[PDB]
């Protein structure tokens, strides 16, 4: 995965 | 090669939309941007803690980092 949860 | 306001991008990658504002954000630590999802996918409406960066259609506001934005057109 390219990471998650760094949006809002 | 960094985004531009107006630009088409991917916020989240897994997102679809335009730039529309890049900066910090007031609850968050670093350097983020502001994208208008093409639909409802997601959390705010261009604002955050009671600051709008940018005016966007509801549940259309996205923010994320600008290393995690991506343009689309190929």
């Amino acid at each position: 995965g390219e990471e998650e949860g760094e949006e809002y | 090669r960094e985004l531009k306001i107006g630009d088409r991008v991917l916020v989240g990658g897994t997102k679809a939309g335009v730039v529309r504002f890049l900066g910090e954000t007031d609850f968050a630590k670093g350097e983020w941007c502001g994208v208008e999802l093409d639909e409802p996918l997601g959390k705010n409406d261009g604002a955050v803690a009671g600051t709008r960066y940018f005016q966007c259609q509801p549940k259309y506001g996205l923010f994320a980092p600008v290393h995690k934005v991506t343009k689309i057109g190929f």
